């Protein structure tokens, strides 16, 4: 179960990278 | 004639010498002459480990394994007296040489089996009245299998036999009894058996070659668990000399 | 445009969401192989005979490690500096036993990171920037080279490379202190000045710029909205920042020049860290820390301990205990 | 202050000296396994991260400057009282966005973050050392010890580090803690083969 | 370009002085690290065999031979940690070398006093030492004023090769920026990125 | 990017919140015994 | 009592996950324009 | 504590006779020892053979006895194994093998006496540290 | 394992060739300012 | 019931004297005249049924015989212990300084 | 391995609860009027 948790957390983080990069709020010059 | 630079890193250095197919002669034994093996070499080609019986208590079989310690397995440059006995049988009494190798093989499913593949202090004898060593000659005998680790070896928690802690120091107040087998290291000493089957003899040079099969116990990790039964098969080479 | 021309146009395109570029062309596959091999090994790799003494060390989660203890174990001392790609092994099972994942990962990694650096130059060139961000990046890269390649080279084995793991990292460190007295080495000390100082100036800079933000917002909203991406006017008052810090110490100890300041900000951690790296890389060839063991002697000749000797005692504990089964002879000569 | 106050005496505080401070480091390893402590790890992240930000920010600014002078040496081409930004936030943001995938777009956030990271790191580390005052360590992983205790083939870098720690303690303690009157006979000193 | 090349050459020289004992003879420069580790093994193999040990059949604590074992390709090599250095070659060791590596009979019968002497000298002049030149391992006491020339030359050239690589990067990137005309910074009225489409 | 016109706002009113929390908590109170077994 | 040691996490996630889904929806609902 | 005339007084021979070394002879002894012997015998142990040390008691039980100036000087001219049975000049530095251990070539009899005196005096100062090895560092 | 070896070798050579011919492909010209650097 | 055999051996004469059958060869430095020649011959010709049997090693000189005799009070014999004599450990037991 | 049997629930709630708090806040932020 420990392992499940660890790998899970990691996977959540990579997914987070993915959203944080491709689905970020875009920077806009005002 | 090959040099080290010709040989290095090829794997050939872990191989025993072969004799070509024309070598099917006979090497005469003068029962008045003393003899030696100047070099005994053993090259294993297959390691088989006996599966632990499920509990059916039928015949557990020897199953194949994959060698993981690379070409580091051969015994070579072994020497000893070759006695001629009163009944005309020959007895090899191993004196010295590179007569052991630690080896780890891996079973189906991943279990790793370390063993000390060895013929240390080998005493092997032929059938009686071998007036010549021929492709019909065989050697049979037994050898010693000391602990795969010697007495200084420390387990990963600093516990050892001739050195090290004697308890589970990471568990200062754990009850010792359940851990005794792990805290108290034991040094194994068991017997193995080997048959050498001569397949080739060069009568002029005194060189013999053939196949071997040995049976011995694997590592028991200084008494922590049960050893497995191992059967080792391969080819061998020996040069016989009057001495 | 022909196909090759179009391809070149895509590769070096400044409009790609992540820049590829020619450095990226090498970087991407190597970093992918490395990442994937690492991840898979970290989860599932079997124990590895790190010290070539048929005493396998478990690095992977499934074989009983957690995140802190887990590692990818360095390749076998039996291999040394021999190149051990998968195809030199008789089987994957053997490859795994002798620690092939370590060599595959770190070599791909080093290649990939070198290309990452090149890639920073390349893109800086594509966007019409000055080019030296990659020079800033050379410090951690050099350190990575120091610990994954140069130290192994000097000692003659990748088994002495830093394990790819947290606890393994600590191991590498303790053993390094033991064998080189790295703490007593001025290059490591320069490294330390580098990261501590880096942190200091980072916090400092943060605090002064944050301290001098021009009021553009109300108290019920974040001051961050007081800055709009791409505005021409600076968002804080450097004259006020300098006025503060210059009185905190003294005027001439303060920067009124933003460019000079940011150059200092770049240079200090970077130069220091270059020195950390050179520290590892020269102790790689066993030019070690200062040795003041028994430097102090009384009139008769009694040894008078200093703190250096206590360090020495600790170092000894480390020396004698590490890799408890690997040594047969009294000196650890590499 | 807090640490020695949790220990027997000021004796075990750091002494004010270069090498002495190093001893303090090695003591904490051997005795506290302080590296294994997640508060120290957060400390590490904050210090190294702060240095990273320092370097990366300085370099980014220095490599996205507007040409504001004819001089090839660019420092004079700045005036403290000037209204305009000295470097291009827009170009820097695109650069890192295409290189690394994300980028600051807000300078105020960037600099607050530059404050936050090292300050928070040191704070976490302070908390961990507060734990060490009481010897309330991250010394062991219990699952690890139970497994290694029953299984002498089980080895991790963790167990190896404990061997190092055990060595540190036995070899350094007599001279490091002279008030204890430690006498450790040759035969009790933990040593591997040969060394 | 020249900075890059000299950097490359520097690293090559570092490894040259570290490993090679032909154009850097150990008689003048001292033993290589490998030479010396191997020399330790030779020394004690010799000692213990003199004491009556059978060094071929001597099993170490690990299961590996205390003095002699096989390389991953089967060559007979000194054992223990010095296993990593089995690629070492030196005039004092090679006479003990046979087709399959170290020859047990030559070891038993053919080791000459000049080899024992050489092995002892090299073992005790291993390329280890402090920055203030205290010879030996980092925990060794003051006594011996020694740092191997191999270490001085290897380290000096690593530091130099590295900074020259840095210089290479600095000047190649600057040559690029200057050639393209923005080594002094971005044109405010012509900021290239401002004419580029947004990324998202 | 040109915006997607199929987008719709989503709603859950308070009564619906209370209803949902009631459902979930009471279901949990029911099944918990079995999860603990 | 010898309970299933996963019952705790099971129940907890069973309650929390959908409750939270509902809380997200309610709160983003309240914040829409009146 | 001081380096007194008494400390520098060590056995000349096996017959109860002593010699008092000067401070300058002791210093010369350290210098020459470092120059010629310390490469293996740093701190009084022996790196190429740790079983044998330079402890005074150990020198006392060697054959012939080496716990005096004369014994050590003779050793430095014509070294033997610990039992006196074989001459080891061929693998150990001596005046006899100055051809193969070139560092022994400029060593004079005075130098030998001084080195010897270092070997006997050092344990009187350093105690268990001399010949103790790393345990006692 | 020989097939793996040949595969990797081909792959590597491929990417390396892309790198080299790529930088040979008028790289000095690929910038937003002065392109005539020949 | 598991026993550490080396520790157990320490409670025999092995812990009190030089055991001609088990003790590592370096122990012979303790006494005048034993090392290395006689030490080597002794280890090489082990095991011994009684201490005095050491006088029966072939090739000995009268000098060697007398040294041995003067040193018999320092020798003992106990059963050969595999743990102490394997690995050539009698010649090098992994202990230096 | 003999792990702490609550390590699972501890970790899970440690991740989920603040993650959920943040998601609630984000989502109610997006739905406010532009
Ligand atoms: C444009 C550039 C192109 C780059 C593109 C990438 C393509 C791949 C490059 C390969 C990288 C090197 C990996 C192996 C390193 C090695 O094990 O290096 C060691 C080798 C020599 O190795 C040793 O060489 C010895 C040879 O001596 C033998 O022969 C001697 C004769 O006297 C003696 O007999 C001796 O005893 C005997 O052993 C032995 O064989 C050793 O086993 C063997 O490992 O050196 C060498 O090949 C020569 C020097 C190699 C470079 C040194 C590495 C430094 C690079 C990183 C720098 C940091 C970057 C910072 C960025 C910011
Ligand atoms: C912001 C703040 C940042 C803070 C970090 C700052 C980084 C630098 C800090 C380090 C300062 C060094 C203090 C000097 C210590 C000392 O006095 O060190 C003393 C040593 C000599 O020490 C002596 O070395 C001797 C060695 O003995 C050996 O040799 C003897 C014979 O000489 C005998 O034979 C003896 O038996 C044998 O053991 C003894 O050990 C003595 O006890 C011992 O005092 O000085 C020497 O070695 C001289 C040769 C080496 C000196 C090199 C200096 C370091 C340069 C790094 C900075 C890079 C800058 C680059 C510029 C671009
Ligand atoms: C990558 C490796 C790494 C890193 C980045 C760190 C970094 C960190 N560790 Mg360290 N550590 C490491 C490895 C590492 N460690 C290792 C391997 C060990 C061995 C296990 C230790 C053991 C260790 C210990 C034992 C301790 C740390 C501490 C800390 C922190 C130091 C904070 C500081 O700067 O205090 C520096 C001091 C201050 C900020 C106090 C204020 C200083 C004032 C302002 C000075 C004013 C000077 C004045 C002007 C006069 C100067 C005069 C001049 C002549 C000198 C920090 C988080 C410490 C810690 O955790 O702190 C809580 C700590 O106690 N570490
Ligand atoms: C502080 C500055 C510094 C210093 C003092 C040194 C010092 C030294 N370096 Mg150098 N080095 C430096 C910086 C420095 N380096 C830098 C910045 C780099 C680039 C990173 C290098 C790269 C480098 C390399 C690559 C090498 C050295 C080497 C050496 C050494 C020998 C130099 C040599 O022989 O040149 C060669 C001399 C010339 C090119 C001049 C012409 C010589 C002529 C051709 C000689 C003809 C001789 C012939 C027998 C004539 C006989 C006549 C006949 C007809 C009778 C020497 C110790 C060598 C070494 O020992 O490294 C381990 C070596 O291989 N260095
Ligand atoms: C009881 C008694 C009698 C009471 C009597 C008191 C009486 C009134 C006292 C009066 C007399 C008194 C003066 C006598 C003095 C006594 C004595 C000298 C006290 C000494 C105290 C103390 C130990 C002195 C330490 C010296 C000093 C503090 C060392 C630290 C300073 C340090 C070296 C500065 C240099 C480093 C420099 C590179 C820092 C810049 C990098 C970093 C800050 C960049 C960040 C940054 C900088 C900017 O610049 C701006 C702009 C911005 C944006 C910005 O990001
Ligand atoms: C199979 C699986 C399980 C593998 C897992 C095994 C492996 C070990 C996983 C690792 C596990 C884990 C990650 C270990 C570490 C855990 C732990 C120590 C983390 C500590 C937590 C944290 C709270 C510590 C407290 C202190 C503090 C918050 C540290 C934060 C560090 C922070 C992220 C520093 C920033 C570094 C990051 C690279 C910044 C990027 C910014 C970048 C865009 C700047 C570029 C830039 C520069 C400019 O100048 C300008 C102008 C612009 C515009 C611009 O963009
Ligand atoms: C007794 C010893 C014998 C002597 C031996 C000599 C040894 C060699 C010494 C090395 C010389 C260094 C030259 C520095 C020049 C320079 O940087 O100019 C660039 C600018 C110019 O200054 C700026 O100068 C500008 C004018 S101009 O550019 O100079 O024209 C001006 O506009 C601006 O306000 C001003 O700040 O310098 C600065 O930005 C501020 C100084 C920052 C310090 C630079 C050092 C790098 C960091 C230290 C390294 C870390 C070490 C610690 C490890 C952690
Ligand atoms: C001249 C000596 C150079 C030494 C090594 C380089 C140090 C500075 C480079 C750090 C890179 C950080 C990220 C790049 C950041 C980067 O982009 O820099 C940008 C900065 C400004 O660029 P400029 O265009 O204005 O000037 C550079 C050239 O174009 C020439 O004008 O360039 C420099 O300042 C170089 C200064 C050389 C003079 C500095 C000497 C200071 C170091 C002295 C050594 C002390 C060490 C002792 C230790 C105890
Ligand atoms: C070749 C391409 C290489 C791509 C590799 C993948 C890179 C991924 C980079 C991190 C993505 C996640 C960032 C989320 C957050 C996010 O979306 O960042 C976006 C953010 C943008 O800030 P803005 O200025 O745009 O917004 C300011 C306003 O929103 C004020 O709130 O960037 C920063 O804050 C920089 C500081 C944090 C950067 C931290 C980087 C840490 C790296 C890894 C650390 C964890 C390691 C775990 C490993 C298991
Ligand atoms: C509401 C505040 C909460 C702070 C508590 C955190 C203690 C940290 C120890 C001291 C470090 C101080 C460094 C701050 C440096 C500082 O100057 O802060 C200042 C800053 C407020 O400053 P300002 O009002 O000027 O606004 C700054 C912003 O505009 C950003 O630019 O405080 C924070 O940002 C509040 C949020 C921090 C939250 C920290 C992370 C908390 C996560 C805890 C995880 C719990 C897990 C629960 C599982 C169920
Ligand atoms: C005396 C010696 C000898 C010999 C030597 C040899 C003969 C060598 C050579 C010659 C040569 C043959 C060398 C080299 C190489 C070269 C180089 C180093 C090149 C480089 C490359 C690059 C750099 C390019 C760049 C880039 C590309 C990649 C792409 C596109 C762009 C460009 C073009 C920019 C021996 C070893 C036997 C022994 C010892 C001594
Ligand atoms: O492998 Mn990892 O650590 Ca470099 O030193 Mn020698 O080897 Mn082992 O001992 Mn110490
Ligand atoms: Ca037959
Ligand atoms: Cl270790
Ligand atoms: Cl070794
Ligand atoms: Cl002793
Ligand atoms: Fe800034």
């Amino acid at each position: 179960m420990e392992t499940i948790t660890y790998v899970f957390i990691f996977a959540c983080i990579i997914a987070l990278f993915f959203f944080a990069i491709f689905f970020r709020e875009p920077p806009r010059i005002t | 004639t090959l040099t080290y630079d010709d040989i290095v890193g090829t794997g050939l250095a872990n191989k025993c010498p072969t004799l070509d197919d024309t070598a099917r002669g006979a090497y005469p034994i003068d029962s008045s002459q003393t003899y030696r093996i100047a070099r005994l070499c053993l090259q294993p080609t297959t390691f088989l480990v006996k599966e632990e019986p499920k509990n059916k208590r039928q015949e557990a079989e020897f199953v194949p394994t994959k060698l993981v310690t690379r070409e580091t397995t051969s015994l070579d440059q072994i020497q000893g007296e070759l006695k001629v006995n009163s009944d005309g049988s020959l007895t090899f009494v191993e004196e010295d040489g590179i007569d052991f190798q630690p080896v780890t093989v891996q079973m189906a499913g991943g279990e790793r089996i370390p063993l000390l593949f060895t013929v240390k202090n080998l005493v092997a004898s032929t059938q009686p009245n071998v007036t010549s060593i021929t492709t019909s000659t065989d050697f049979k005998g037994e050898f010693n299998v000391p602990s795969y680790r010697t007495a200084n070896f420390l387990d990963p928690k600093g516990r050892g036999l001739a050195s090290g802690y004697d308890s589970a120091i990471a568990l200062p107040q754990a009850k010792e009894e359940e851990l005794a087998r792990a805290n108290v290291k034991r040094f194994s000493l068991t017997k193995g058996q080997i048959s050498l089957n001569v397949a080739k003899v060069d009568g002029r040079t005194g060189e013999i070659a053939g196949t071997f099969e040995s049976e011995q116990l694997s590592d028991d990790d200084m008494g922590a668990h049960e050893p497995h039964e191992v059967k080792i098969q391969g080819v061998f080479y020996a040069s016989i000399e009057p001495a | 445009a022909n196909l090759w021309e179009r391809f070149c146009n895509w590769v070096t395109s400044t409009d790609n969401r992540l820049y590829v570029g020619w450095f990226g062309v090498i970087m991407i596959p190597t970093l992918l192989a490395a990442t994937i091999c690492f991840v898979i090994a970290f989860i599932a790799a079997p124990p590895v005979d790190i010290d070539g003494i048929r005493e396998p060390v478990s690095g992977s989660l499934l074989y009983g490690n957690n995140i802190i203890t887990g590692a990818v174990v360095p390749s076998s001392n039996a291999i040394g500096l021999h190149f051990y790609p998968i195809w030199e092994a008789a089987s994957l099972d053997e490859w795994l036993y002798n620690g092939g994942p370590y060599q595959l990962i770190i070599f791909h990694f080093l290649l990939g990171a070198s290309c990452y650096m090149g890639r920073q130059w390349e893109l800086s060139y594509r966007l019409g920037m000055r080019p030296w961000i990659c020079v800033a990046y050379s410090a951690p890269l050099a350190s990575a080279f120091a610990v994954f390649l140069i130290y192994p080279i000097g000692q003659g084995s990748f088994s002495d490379g830093m394990p790819l793991g947290i606890s393994g990292t600590f191991n590498f460190m303790i053993v390094f202190q033991a064998e080189h007295n790295i703490l007593m080495h001025p290059f490591h000390q320069l490294g330390v000045a580098g990261v501590f100082g880096g942190a200091l100036f980072c916090a400092m800079h943060g605090s002064l710029v944050t301290s001098s933000l021009i009021r553009e917002t109300t108290e019920t909203e974040s001051a961050n909205y007081g800055y709009k991406f791409g505005q021409e006017e600076e968002t804080y008052n450097i004259v006020a920042a300098h006025g503060y810090f210059g009185r905190l110490i003294f005027q001439y100890a303060s920067f009124n020049n933003s460019r000079s300041l940011h150059f200092f900000l770049a240079a200090w951690p970077v130069v220091g860290v270059w020195f950390a790296a050179l520290g590892i890389s020269t102790m790689a060839f066993n030019l070690n820390g200062f040795n003041f063991n028994h430097s102090v002697i009384d009139a008769k000749g009694n040894v008078i301990n200093t703190w250096a000797d206590i360090i020495n005692r600790a170092n000894l504990g480390m020396e004698v205990m590490h890799e408890r089964n690997a040594h047969n002879f009294p000196l650890d000569l590499a | 202050l807090i640490y020695p106050l949790g220990q027997s005496s000021w004796f075990f505080a750091p002494s004010f000296g270069v090498a002495a401070i190093f001893r303090f480091l090695l003591f904490f390893q051997g005795f506290h396994n302080w590296t294994l402590n997640p508060f120290h790890m957060m400390g590490v992240a904050g210090v190294l991260g702060g240095a990273l930000l320092c370097a990366i920010h300085g370099a980014t600014v220095e490599n996205t400057l507007f040409q504001d002078g004819e001089g090839a040496s660019t420092f004079r081409a700045f005036n403290p009282t000037q209204a305009e930004e000295t470097y291009s936030m827009v170009t820097a943001n695109r650069f890192w966005s295409q290189i690394f995938g994300i980028a600051f777009s807000n300078k105020r956030w960037l600099h607050f973050f530059m404050l936050f990271v090292p300050v928070t790191g040191l704070w976490m580390s302070a908390i961990g050392v507060v734990g060490l005052a009481l010897n309330l360590r991250s010394y062991d992983f219990i699952s690890q010890e139970i497994r290694a205790a029953e299984d002498p083939e089980f080895e991790t870098f963790y167990t190896k580090n404990l061997l190092l720690n055990e060595g540190i303690r036995a070899w350094m303690a007599p001279q490091d803690q002279p008030h204890e009157n430690f006498v450790f006979p040759e035969e009790v000193l933990p040593r591997g083969n040969a060394l | 370009y020249s900075l890059g090349a000299l950097s490359m050459m520097g690293f090559i020289a570092t490894c040259f002085v570290w490993f090679n004992n032909t154009v850097y003879p150990s008689e003048f420069y001292g033993p290589t690290g490998p030479e010396a580790s191997q020399a330790q093994a030779m020394t004690f193999l010799i000692r213990d065999q003199k004491l009556g040990a059978n060094v071929g059949s001597a099993q170490g604590p690990t299961g590996l031979g205390k003095y002699l074992m096989r390389s991953p390709t089967g060559e007979i090599i000194f054992g223990g940690e010095t296993m990593r250095f089995w690629d070492f070659r030196g005039p004092w060791l090679e006479p003990l070398r046979g087709p399959n590596g170290l020859d047990l009979n030559k070891i038993k019968n053919d080791i000459q006093p000049w080899q024992e002497r050489r092995a002892a000298e090299y073992m005790t002049h291993a390329p280890l030492g402090s920055l203030n030149s205290v010879g030996g391992v980092a925990t060794e006491i003051n006594s011996v004023n020694f740092v191997s020339p191999r270490s001085w030359l290897a380290t000096s050239h690593f530091v130099l090769a590295f900074f020259f690589l840095v210089g290479h990067l600095w000047h190649a990137g600057r040559a690029r920026a200057a050639a393209a005309g923005f080594e002094k910074g971005i044109d405010r009225e012509s900021e290239p990125v401002l004419s580029m489409p947004s990324l998202d | 990017m040109e915006p997607n016109p199929n987008r719709q706002p989503v709603e859950l009113n308070r009564t619906s919140l209370y209803l949902g929390l009631l459902l979930i908590l009471v279901l949990a109170l029911l099944f918990s015994s079995y999860f603990f077994n | 009592m010898e309970v299933n040691q996963l019952g705790l996490i099971a129940t907890a996630l069973f309650v929390l996950v959908p409750s939270v889904f509902l809380i997200i929806l309610y709160v983003q609902t309240e914040s829409q324009q009146k | 504590a001081e380096l007194t005339p008494e400390v520098l007084t060590v056995p000349l021979n096996s017959e109860g006779k002593t010699i008092t070394l000067t401070e300058k002879q002791y210093l010369e002894g350290k210098r020459l020892f470092q120059y010629a012997c310390a490469s293996c015998h740093v701190g009084g142990i022996t790196k190429t053979n740790p079983s044998l040390d330079l402890r005074t008691e150990t020198l006392a039980l060697a054959t012939p006895p080496r716990d005096n100036i004369e014994g050590l000087v003779d050793y430095m001219k014509n070294p033997t194994t610990y039992d006196g049975e074989q001459e080891i000049a061929e693998v150990h530095p001596s005046l006899r093998s100055a051809d193969i251990f070139p560092k022994m070539r400029n060593l004079t009899e005075k130098d030998l006496v001084a080195i010897a005196g270092h070997i006997l005096v050092e344990p009187k100062i350093l105690g268990d540290k001399w010949g103790g090895g790393k345990v006692y560092y | 394992m020989e097939t793996l070896k040949i595969t990797v070798y081909i792959v590597v050579t491929f990417f390396v060739l892309l790198f080299v011919f790529g930088f040979l492909s008028g790289d000095p010209a690929r910038n937003p300012k002065r392109k005539d650097l020949e | 019931e598991l026993v550490n055999v080396v520790d157990e051996k320490l409670g025999t004469a092995y812990g009190e004297k030089i055991d001609l059958n088990n003790t590592n060869i370096a122990a012979f430095i303790q006494y005048r005249g034993l090392y290395p020649t006689l030490a080597k011959l002794i280890v090489k010709n082990a095991p011994y049924e009684s201490v005095e049997d050491v006088l029966n090693i072939p090739g000995l000189t009268e000098r060697q015989k007398q040294i041995l005799r003067e040193n018999l009070e320092h020798f003992t014999v106990t059963e050969v212990e595999t743990a102490l004599v394997e690995g050539g450990d009698r010649y090098n037991n992994g202990l230096y300084k």
